[PDB]
């Protein structure tokens, strides 16, 4: 045929479902990894949607942790606090190590001497 | 006399090559767990034995870890403390 | 100070550079109230074996790329393979 | 505004100093693919008044690549398990229930089902 | 070709189908009943009246004589608690860009 | 020359954005209306409707039902605190009540310890 | 067709038995042991092949050659096992080179 | 066809079957001939030693 036509199909980015992450780059990365002999167009769109939600969810909790520390810029400590806060995030990112992270304020009870430190019989050794 | 045949049980059970958990209660046990996730699941003879063997070996490996926890605390029995510590240190608890 | 100029005794001492205050900070960060004396030596030993396993994988990655310089990518491959994945360098 | 498809211009920008203007330039490095623009963009939508540092951005950049390797790698595992060569939407959805925990998989599947429906039913 | 049968075509103002549609998007294999659908229909009308009423008051207070996304954004923060307000504002910003992006 | 795409589909939404435009004018809320108002309002309504329906399905799953009935709606809007504040005063038709019991009402005199199955 | 159920089952059990009859000719194997051996051999192949594929992607080559697997062999196998496996791997390629 | 690749290299394990699985698994876009012969020898060596 080879008949000239105007733009009938959507001449937009491949993330036509309102997604912000590029599904096209995910598609070629899937081909780069040689994961499957044939790659459908559904996989890059589905993968980006999961990634976009995961990216937004962590930053939402990281920003909340930033507010607790009274900071505007999200630092790795805020990201680590979000991961170690919920069990679902902790289980998924179990043995991973974050750069420039911290340690949650977890303390055992046996290390706080508060009951009559004087002595156990009377008010001194 | 108490605890004497426990050592004898070590010799027999560690060269026996069998399963210790009753197979029929385990057969109904896998159905109950699987049914809640999805309904109308048919099992296989190999599937039950494969699932049982992994579970039994996991318990044996777990019990050995708790054994080292008892000697650490100058103990001979496995209190629930030993199992809880082993699960956390091995990372299986979370 | 050119040339070989290598002095190598039967023992090694660069491990001892990591000393008690360095070990103390990690113990406090982990919540440990007090640390025994021999833990300082064992912690240095734990560092040695942990590093040795990591470098073994990383060395193979570096030579497979015909590289005489180690990079953040090479150490990530060794760390990711061993399960101790690191986020922050490379990607 | 002329054609540049011929091969001789495919590889260029050498530092031979054949310059008429704009002296400052260098050679095209390998594209270290990063998601910084996308991570920053989605951050503003959920939190307009929140910033982020470069160190966190590099952490996130490795996070997407590692997660993408995990989910796609797992997706290719069960594609061979059921003797299939094409992965469109079922392998990842099944992998989502495998990789992500209960609550996390529910959010991923629900949004993914919405995304594919939004992608279709158009054009 | 004219009206013919008539006198029973009115009362389109119901969000029953849209509540049903969003249900299948998030939960494809679940169902609903008209009794539950009536509450959802009432919920949308009650929520919209509260939101639109808040926007109307803001326009009168500031003499803007118009309603835009800014008025609703203020109203969303007022009515919804913090967790719900954050998500609603994010959805509004997300949807606004798509409409303005293209035809 | 025809309705190629709808405003809801243009913005990627499902709710009737055009209907909101008429409803805003119907209520005489202001002399004039803008284009950003209906899209902002429709997205807000979609999030609220979907989240409650999403929570209703989870409540239905706990009750071993697949068709969402008004009982599931009542349970969802009383568990979450954020939904409690908005829908605390409103009443749900055919809805039930959450299983709440005070400490003085248990068999033992002012005692609330029970097995770890529901609390 | 006439009684065609010859679906190819990738099993190493027959080959495990043959090499068993060479290291210890006057010995036998049980089918249950062959099942464990077959699963063990396949898993080792998957680990090495999985490691080999990663090495090719790291170097931006996407090609698998004896160099890639030899590095993969050194990565997972311990010091004694790898150096003997490397010699066996080197022996196989150098013997196959002089052929036909 | 008089001799197989496995027999030429002195290995008893099927080098061609390893090649097929490598192609099946889509590990790499292209495969070198020296790859399956090295993998088969290592796999065969481990099997012989354990059985020993």
């Amino acid at each position: 045929k080879q008949g000239g036509k105007t733009r009938a199909k959507a001449k937009t980015r491949s993330s036509r479902a309102g997604l912000q992450f590029p599904v096209g780059r995910v598609h070629r990365l899937l081909r780069k990894g040689n994961y499957a002999e044939r790659v459908g167009a559904g996989a890059p769109v589905y993968l980006a949607a999961v990634l976009e939600y995961l990216t937004a969810e962590i930053l939402e909790l990281a920003g909340n942790a930033a507010r607790d520390n009274k900071k505007t810029r999200i630092i790795p400590r805020h990201l680590q606090l979000a991961v170690r806060n919920d069990e679902e995030l902790n289980k998924l990112l179990g043995r991973v190590t974050i750069a420039q992270g911290g340690v949650l304020p977890n303390i055992q009870s046996v290390l706080l001497p508060k009951k009559t430190e004087s002595s156990k019989s009377a008010k001194s050794k | 006399r108490p605890g004497t045949v426990a050592l004898r049980e070590i010799r027999r059970y560690q060269k026996s090559t069998e399963l210790l958990i009753r197979k029929l209660p385990f057969q109904r046990l896998v159905r109950e767990i699987a049914q809640d996730f999805k309904t109308d699941l048919r099992f296989q003879s190999s599937a039950v034995m494969a699932l049982q063997e992994a579970s039994e070996a996991y318990l044996v490996a777990l019990f050995e870890d708790t054994n080292l926890c008892a000697i650490h605390a100058k103990r001979v029995t496995i209190m629930p403390k030993d199992i809880q510590l082993a699960r956390r240190i091995r990372g299986e608890r979370a | 100070k050119g040339g070989a100029k290598r002095h190598r005794k039967v023992l090694r001492d660069n491990i001892q550079g990591i000393t008690k205050p360095a070990i103390r900070r990690l113990a406090r960060r982990g919540g440990v109230k007090r640390i025994s004396g021999l833990i300082y030596e064992e912690t240095r030993g734990v560092l040695k074996v942990f590093l040795e396993n990591v470098i073994r994988d990383a060395v193979t990655y570096t030579e497979h790329a015909k590289r005489k310089t180690v990079t953040a990518m090479d150490v990530v491959y060794a760390l990711k393979r061993q399960g101790r994945t690191l986020y922050g360098f490379g990607g | 505004m002329a054609k540049s498809a011929p091969a001789p211009k495919k590889g260029s920008k050498k530092a031979v100093t054949k310059t008429q203007k704009k002296d400052g330039k260098k050679r095209r490095k390998s594209r270290k693919e990063s998601y910084a623009i996308y991570v920053y963009k989605v951050l503003k939508q959920v939190h307009p008044d929140t910033g982020i540092s470069s160190k966190a951005m590099s952490i996130m950049n490795s996070f997407v690549n590692d997660v993408f390797e995990r989910i796609a790698g797992e997706a290719s595992r069960l594609a061979h398990y059921n003797k299939r060569s094409t992965i469109t939407s079922r392998e990842i959805q099944t992998a989502v229930r495998l990789l992500l925990p209960g609550e996390l998989a529910k959010h991923a599947v629900s949004e993914g089902t919405k995304a594919v429906t939004k992608y279709t039913s158009a054009k």
